[PDB]
């Protein structure tokens, strides 16, 4: 999830935006 | 890109999403 992929880990913004709806 | 936790994800997610939101 989120979390973990970009708080435990590090995320691009690409990769953040596959959360949005 | 570096770590995003708690608040600071909350209003990446805001900027990034947009109107669209986030699940």
């Amino acid at each position: 999830g989120i979390v973990e992929q970009c708080c435990t880990s590090i995320c691009s913004l690409y990769q953040l935006e596959n959360y949005c709806n | 890109n570096q770590h995003l936790c708690g608040s600071h994800l909350v209003e990446a997610l805001y900027l990034v999403c947009g109107e669209r939101g986030f699940f």
